[PDB]
């Protein structure tokens, strides 16, 4: 382990337009809005 | 080090004119349904 961390040795790891998931969500409330507009004209 | 807004012009103008338009065609649309009410 020694020698491995003498050479073999890196770094542990783990935007504005991150709403790409966020648009769909739009679209589904928009389509329940025209859904429930059409409930409410149709009476 | 010390090497240095996105709040409307770096920000993105897609998804933020969906949303104008959005609103627009939700305008029209509750004034067309104040217009016509049964």
């Amino acid at each position: 382990e020694e020698l491995e961390t003498l050479w073999l040795t890196g770094i542990c790891h783990n935007s504005s337009q991150l709403d790409i998931d966020n648009m769909a969500g739009v679209f589904y409330m928009l389509a329940a809005a025209m859904a429930l507009s059409l409930i409410t004209f149709i009476w | 080090k010390e090497i240095p807004d996105s709040f409307m012009q770096p920000f993105q103008s897609t998804l933020w004119l969906l949303v104008g338009l959005s609103v627009h065609v939700v305008a029209v649309m509750l004034y067309l349904l104040d217009r016509f009410s049964p």
